[PDB]
C-alpha cells in the first residue's frame, strides 16, 4: 500500500488549489476505510481536512466529511474505477500554505452505527509542500547588526523579507569557521521569509579590522556585502 | 459479511396516518357492536 | 487536545506522555520524524499496529489519555501527536509532544538581544531579534515586554533546531512601528527555560 | 423485523425454500390496503 501525492507545488493567492492522490495496492471501492487529506503547515501541528466514501446506506449515495472551517473553500471527490482521490481548495491564501499528506482513515468504517465513524489515520503518504504566494520572487533587505560580553562580543547581519528560499550567508567569504553560526528561516504573516546569522569575535579585533557578510540569493539574483560597525 | 450499519430489520409506519385510519375504522365496528362500547387492541396471542 | 510541548529521557528509561480532552476511546498517537511523514504508533488506546514494538503502550484514565514508551533509543527521537474522534464524525489532533533521545548534557540557554539599526528605521520599520541558543531540552518559550507591561503584538517565534554541537537554538522576531520604539525607552525580552527565565533589555 | 431465508409456508412438508442473498441494501415502499382480524372468545359479551 502506497500513497503518492501529485499537483502544483507553487500556487498563486486567491486561486484554486487542486491536488490528486494516486493509490497503489488498494481499491478506493473498499468500504473498510475512508479516504481524505491531512495537511501539516511548516513547523506546526497536524490538522484534519476531510474524508468521504461512496459506500453508502439506504438514504444516501455516499458519505462526505468536511472540516467546519475549511468546509466553504474545499471540495472532496473520489474516483472509484480509476482509484484516485481529489482535493480542490477555492480562494486559497498564503495561510493555506502547508505540506499536504494523502491520508487513509481507519475507525468504525466497516461496521458502524448510524453514521460511519473514522477516528485515526492508519496509512500515510510521503506528502508534498504547497506554497501559496501572491507574489513571484523577491530579494532580501540587508541591514547590519551593531554589537556592544565576557571578553568576546557577538555581531551579525540581518536578512529581511525575501522569497523564495534559500539564502547563503558567509563571513568574509568563508574566512572564519570556528565561532560562526546561522539561524533557520522564519515565515512572515505576509507570506515571506526571513533569517539571520551571528559570529563571536574578540573585542581586541575591533578597529580597522571590520566584518563583512556575503549574502547570496539565486532566485532573486541578489549578492550583497555589507560592513558592520558599532 | 455485513458491511454497513449494524442493525436489525425494521418497519416504519407514520403515527399520524395509522391513527387517522384507526379512528375511522373503529367507528365502523360500532355499526355492529353498538353505538357505545370499549374497543381495545392488542398484538398476536401466540402460535406459529 | 492538550499535549505537553516537550519530553526528554535517557536510553533505556521509560517515558509517559499524556493527552487530555478525550471523552471517548478513539484516542490514537502518531510519530513524525523531522523531514518525514507521520506514522501511527498506536490506535484505539492501548492497541498496537503491525511492526510496532511492545514498548509502545496507550492508556486512558478519565478525561486523560496517556502513551508510554519504555526502553528509549535513538530512533525514538521525534514529534508525537495524539488524536481522537469527537462528536459525530469530526476528528481533532493535539499540539503534539516532542520527545528527544539526543546525547548529553543539559545546559542553560543564552540570550543576545539586538535593537533595530539606524538604516532599518529609515525604511519606517523596527525589528528586534532575540537569539537563544545552547539549551536543553530543545523547547523554549519567549516573552516580550516594553518598560514594564508585556508586549502581545508583533511576536514571531519559530521551532528550535539542533546545532553542530548538538545544542538547540531558536530566534524570535518582533516587528513594530518606529513610533512605539522611540516612545518606549527599554524593551525587555523574557526567555523561559525549564521554569527558570533569562532576560535581556535594550534602549536607544 | 426478523429475517428467515429457509421457509415452509402453507404448511408444506417435504419442500423447504432457501431465499438467496441480495447484494446491497434492500428498500421497498408498499401500500397497506387491509387486515386479517380475529375476535376473542372470552365473554363478557355485553361488556367489551
Ligand atoms: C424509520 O424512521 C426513523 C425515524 O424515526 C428514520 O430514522 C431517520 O433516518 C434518517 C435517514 O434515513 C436520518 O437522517 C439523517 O441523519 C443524519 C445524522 O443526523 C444527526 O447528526 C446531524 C449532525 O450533527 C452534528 O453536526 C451538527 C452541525 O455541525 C451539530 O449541530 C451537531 O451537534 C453535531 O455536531 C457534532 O458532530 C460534528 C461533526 O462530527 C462536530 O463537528 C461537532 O463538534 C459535534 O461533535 C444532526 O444535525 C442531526 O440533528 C437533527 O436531528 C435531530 C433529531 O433529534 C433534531 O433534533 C435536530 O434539530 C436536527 O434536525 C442528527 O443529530 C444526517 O447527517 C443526514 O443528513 C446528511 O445526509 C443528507 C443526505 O441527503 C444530506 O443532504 C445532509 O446535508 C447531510 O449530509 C451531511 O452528513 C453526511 C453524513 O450524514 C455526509 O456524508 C455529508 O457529506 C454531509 O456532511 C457534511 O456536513 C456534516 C454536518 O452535517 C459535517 O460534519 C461534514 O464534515 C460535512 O461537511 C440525515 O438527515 C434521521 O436522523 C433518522 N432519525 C431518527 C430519529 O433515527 C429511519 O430512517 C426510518 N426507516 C426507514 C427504512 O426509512
Ligand atoms: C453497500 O456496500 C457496497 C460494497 O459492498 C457498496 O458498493 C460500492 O458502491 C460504490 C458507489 O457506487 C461503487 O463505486 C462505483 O464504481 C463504479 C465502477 O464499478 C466497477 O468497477 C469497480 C472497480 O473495479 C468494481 O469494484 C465494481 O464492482 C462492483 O459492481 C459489480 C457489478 O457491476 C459487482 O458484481 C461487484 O461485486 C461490485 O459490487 C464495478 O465492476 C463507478 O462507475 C461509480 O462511479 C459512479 O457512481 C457513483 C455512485 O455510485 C457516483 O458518485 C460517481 O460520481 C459516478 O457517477 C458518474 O459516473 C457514472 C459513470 O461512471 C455515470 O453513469 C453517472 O451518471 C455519473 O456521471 C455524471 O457525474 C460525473 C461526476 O460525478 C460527471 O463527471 C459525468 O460527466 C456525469 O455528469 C462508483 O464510483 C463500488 O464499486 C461498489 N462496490 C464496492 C465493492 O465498493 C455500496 O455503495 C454500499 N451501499 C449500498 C446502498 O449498496
Ligand atoms: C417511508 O419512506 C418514504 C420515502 O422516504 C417517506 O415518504 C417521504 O417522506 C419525506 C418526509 O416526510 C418526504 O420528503 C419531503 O418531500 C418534499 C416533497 O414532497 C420535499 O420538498 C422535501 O425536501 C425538503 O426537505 C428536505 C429535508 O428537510 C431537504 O433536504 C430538501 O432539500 C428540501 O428542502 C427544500 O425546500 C425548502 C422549502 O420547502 C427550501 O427552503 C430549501 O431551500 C430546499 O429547496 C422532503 O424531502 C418525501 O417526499 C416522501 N416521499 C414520498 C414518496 O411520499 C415516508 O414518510 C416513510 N414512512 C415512514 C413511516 O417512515
Ligand atoms: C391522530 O389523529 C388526530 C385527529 O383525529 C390528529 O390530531 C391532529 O393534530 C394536529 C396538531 O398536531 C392538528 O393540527 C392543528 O390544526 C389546527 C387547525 O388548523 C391548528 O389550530 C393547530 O395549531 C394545529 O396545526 C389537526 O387538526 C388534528 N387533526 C384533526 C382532524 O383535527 C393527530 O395528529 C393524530 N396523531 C398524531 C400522531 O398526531
Ligand atoms: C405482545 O406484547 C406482549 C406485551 O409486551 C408480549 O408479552 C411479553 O412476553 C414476554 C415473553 O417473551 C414477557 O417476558 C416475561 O416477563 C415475565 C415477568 O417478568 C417473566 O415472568 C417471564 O419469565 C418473561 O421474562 C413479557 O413480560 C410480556 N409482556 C408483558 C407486558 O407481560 C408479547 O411477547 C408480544 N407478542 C409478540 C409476538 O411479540
Ligand atoms: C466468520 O468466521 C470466519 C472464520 O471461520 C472469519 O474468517 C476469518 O477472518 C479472519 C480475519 O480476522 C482471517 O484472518 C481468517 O483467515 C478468516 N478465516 C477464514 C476461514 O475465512 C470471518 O471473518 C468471520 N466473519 C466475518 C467475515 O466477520
Ligand atoms: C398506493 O396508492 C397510491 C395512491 O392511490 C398509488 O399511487 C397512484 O398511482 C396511480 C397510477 O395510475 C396514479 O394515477 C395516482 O396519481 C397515484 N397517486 C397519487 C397520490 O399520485 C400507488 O401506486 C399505490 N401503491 C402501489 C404499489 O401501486
Ligand atoms: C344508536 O344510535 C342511533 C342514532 O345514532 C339511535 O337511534 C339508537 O337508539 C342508538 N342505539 C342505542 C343507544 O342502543
Amino acid at each position: 500500500p502506497q500513497l503518492q501525492e501529485s499537483g502544483p507545488t507553487l500556487v498563486e493567492a486567491s486561486e484554486t488549489l487542486s491536488l490528486t492522490c494516486a493509490v497503489s495496492g488498494d481499491s478506493t471501492a473498499a468500504c473498510n476505510s475512508f479516504w481524505g487529506w491531512v495537511r501539516q503547515p511548516p513547523g506546526k501541528g497536524l490538522e484534519w481536512v476531510g474524508s468521504l466514501s461512496h459506500c453508502a446506506s439506504y438514504w444516501n449515495r455516499g458519505w462526505t466529511y468536511h472540516n467546519p472551517s475549511l468546509k466553504s473553500r474545499l471540495t472532496l471527490a473520489l474516483d472509484t474505477p480509476k482509484n484516485l482521490v481529489f482535493l480542490k481548495l477555492n480562494s486559497v491564501t498564503a495561510a493555506d500554505t502547508a505540506t499536504y499528506y494523502c491520508a487513509r482513515f481507519g475507525g468504525e468504517v466497516l461496521r458502524y452505527t448510524d453514521w460511519p465513524k473514522p477516528a485515526w489515520v492508519d496509512l500515510w503518504g510521503r506528502g508534498t509542500l504547497v506554497t501559496v504566494s501572491s507574489a513571484s520572487t523577491k530579494g532580501p533587505s540587508v541591514f547590519p547588526l551593531a554589537p556592544s560580553s565576557g571578553g568576546t562580543a557577538a555581531l551579525g547581519c540581518l536578512v529581511k523579507d525575501y522569497f523564495p528560499e534559500p539564502v547563503t550567508v558567509s563571513w568574509n567569504s568563508g574566512a572564519l569557521t570556528s565561532g560562526v553560526h546561522t539561524f533557520p528561516a522564519v515565515l512572515q504573516s505576509s507570506g515571506l521569509y526571513s533569517l539571520s546569522s551571528v559570529v563571536t569575535v574578540p573585542s581586541s579585533s575591533l578597529g580597522t579590522q571590520t566584518y563583512i557578510c556575503n549574502v547570496n540569493h539565486k532566485p532573486s539574483n541578489t549578492k550583497v556585502d555589507k560592513r558592520v560597525e558599532p | 459479511d455485513i458491511i454497513g450499519d449494524i442493525r436489525q430489520a425494521h418497519c416504519n409506519v407514520s403515527k399520524a396516518t395509522w391513527n387517522e385510519t384507526l379512528g375511522k375504522v373503529v367507528k365502523q365496528l360500532r355499526k355492529h357492536f353498538g353505538n357505545n362500547t370499549i374497543i381495545r387492541f392488542a398484538n398476536s396471542s401466540g402460535g406459529d | 487536545l492538550t499535549q505537553p510541548p516537550s519530553a526528554s529521557g535517557s536510553p533505556g528509561q521509560s517515558i509517559t506522555i499524556s493527552c487530555t480532552g478525550t471523552s471517548n476511546n478513539f484516542v490514537s498517537w502518531y510519530q513524525q520524524h523531522a523531514g518525514k511523514a507521520p506514522k501511527l504508533v498506536i490506535y484505539d488506546v492501548n492497541k498496537r499496529p503491525s511492526g510496532v514494538p511492545d514498548r509502545f503502550s496507550g492508556s486512558k484514565s478519565g478525561n486523560t489519555a496517556s502513551l508510554t514508551v519504555s526502553g528509549l533509543q535513538t530512533d525514538d527521537e521525534a514529534v508525537y501527536y495524539c488524536g481522537s474522534l469527537v462528536g459525530n464524525w469530526d476528528v481533532i489532533f493535539g499540539g503534539g509532544t516532542k520527545l528527544t533521545v539526543l546525547g548529553q548534557p543539559k545546559a542553560a540557554p543564552s540570550v543576545t538581544l539586538f535593537p533595530p539599526s539606524s538604516e532599518e528605521l529609515q525604511a519606517n520599520k523596527a525589528t528586534l531579534v532575540c537569539l537563544i541558543s545552547d539549551f536543553y531540552p530543545g523547547a523554549v518559550t519567549v516573552a516580550w515586554k516594553a518598560d514594564s507591561s508585556p508586549v502581545k503584538a508583533g511576536v514571531e517565534t519559530t521551532t528550535p533546531s539542533k546545532q553542530s554541537n548538538n545544542k538547540y537554538a531558536a530566534s524570535s522576531y518582533l516587528s513594530l512601528t518606529p513610533e512605539q520604539w522611540k516612545s518606549h525607552r527599554s524593551y525587555s525580552c523574557q526567555v523561559t527555560h525549564e521554569g527558570s527565565t533569562v532576560e535581556k533589555t535594550v534602549a536607544p | 423485523c426478523r429475517i428467515k431465508q429457509i421457509i415452509n409456508m402453507w404448511q408444506r412438508i417435504g419442500q423447504a425454500m432457501y431465499a438467496p442473498p441480495i447484494q446491497g441494501v434492500i428498500r421497498c415502499v408498499s401500500n397497506i390496503t387491509g387486515l386479517i382480524l380475529t375476535r376473542d372468545g372470552g365473554s363478557t359479551n355485553s361488556t367489551t
